[PDB]
């Protein structure tokens, strides 16, 4: 597209910059044309490339809520009519947001995942597929809900399933994965009892794990524990 | 209040 | 534009849901197409124009600030060579900036300052004429500065003049604007001390007027002398 | 520290 004639280097070299500038849509730019380049992401490239897409989506999560709140309560008894502006509103950043869910599907679908051999590499693809595909399950509504769970639950038990075989507990890509999938089931599944099991289960294995960690690797496992920990308390 | 999932990093 | 096709007060209704939602670009947007009705603007609706293109350039101008800081660094001895890619992505947002500018300035003149009879809205376009080409001074250089400082300070000047014989020493608009003139003294046109003296002379003024005032309307002109305050301190 | 200007509102 319109970075194809962008070297390689100079897009991830520009993301950086973006990040530093809070530029997070021109990251997500960047970082898509580097994708589109065809050669595999580096540990450093594909948090870049997840940086960028969760504060631009992040953006819109957080704008298609207060939006949908405000038509909510339009719909209450007793509130006057305001016309279709708020529904129509609403549906524009509603479209933008899948939009960009799309493009993070299309990346990983052409050709990250298929390409991704080494676990850290095909876990961290898995779990964002899980992810953009509960972002998509927020805003629907129905039976096309229903296969865009599926999907998200699939793509979250698969990255699951290799994560447990080859990644130590207190592997911050295993942990990152078993708390958002852990998200999953009380926000999106209506399963908070999987939810908390999961939840324990993950903080328990890695407390017991953290004896083996350097102190730099110690922190940054706590740190997703304490998360763990947090929604624990909230939904307990 | 909203359940906390990961932060990119 | 793409805004044609959507009524004025739909335009309206929707600026304010931006607003709500923090989706500034989308505000701007709305606004510019309600300008583009004909129509003059009420207080509010001038309001709602300002917010949203401040809030527009206001992201813009930081990211500028930061990639201009990085760029600077990369000039110094010592420094190694990376290349074009800081000054071709500094350049990239300076040109959306100053394309967001020149969109202001082009309402501004296609046709709101012309049709602008009362003091409040006239004095509000001319305060907002001379702070969008503030923001085009403060990435210009050279010749081309001296020729947008001068349109900057222009434009300033008539606002001053209209304002200092229609409107109270502690009208807010009035307030703001002498506030805003008074850092382009300071940042922009090498004049520290005459920015020292509006500042002084604009904050003594409206103390002795605060007597006329409603409660309401003393927290309104109170909050704008504080920032005159503020920069006086920082400034001595 | 740079100079304050005025916030819209
Ligand atoms: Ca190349
Ligand atoms: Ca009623
Ligand atoms: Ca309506
Ligand atoms: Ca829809
Ligand atoms: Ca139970
Ligand atoms: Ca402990
Ligand atoms: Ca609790
Ligand atoms: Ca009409
Ligand atoms: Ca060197
Ligand atoms: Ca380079
Ligand atoms: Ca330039
Ligand atoms: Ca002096
Ligand atoms: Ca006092
Ligand atoms: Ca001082
Ligand atoms: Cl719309
Ligand atoms: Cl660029």
């Amino acid at each position: 597209g319109a970075m194809g004639s962008m070297e390689r280097a100079s897009l991830i070299q520009k993301a950086k910059l973006a990040e530093q500038a809070e530029r997070y849509e021109d990251m997500a730019a960047f970082m898509k044309g580097a994708v589109e380049k065809g050669e595999e992401l580096s540990c450093e490239e594909r948090n870049l490339l997840s940086v960028a897409y969760k504060n631009v989506v992040g953006g819109q999560r957080a704008a298609w809520r207060v939006l949908s709140s405000i038509e909510q309560k339009s719909n209450e008894e007793g509130s006057e009519e305001k016309g279709p502006e708020v529904r129509e509103y609403r549906e524009k950043v509603e479209t933008e947001l899948q939009g960009v869910c799309d493009t993070v599907l299309g990346l990983l679908d052409s050709h990250l995942i298929k390409e991704a051999g080494d676990a850290e590499s095909r876990v961290f693809y898995l779990k964002m597929k899980g992810d953009y595909y509960r972002y998509l399950a927020e805003v629907a509504t129905g039976d096309d809900k229903k296969r865009i769970i599926d999907s998200a639950r699939s793509a979250y038990q698969e990255a699951m399933d290799i994560s447990k075989k080859e990644m130590p507990p207190t592997n911050p890509i295993r942990l990152g994965l078993a708390l958002n999938f852990s998200v999953f089931h009380y926000e999106i599944a209506n399963s908070p009892e999987e939810a908390i099991s999961l939840a324990k289960t993950t903080f328990d294995e890695a407390m017991a794990d953290l004896h083996t960690l350097s102190e730099d690797s110690y922190k940054d496992s706590t740190l997703i524990m304490q998360l763990l920990r947090d929604n624990l308390t909230l939904w307990t | 209040k909203r359940s906390e999932s990961g932060s990119p990093s």
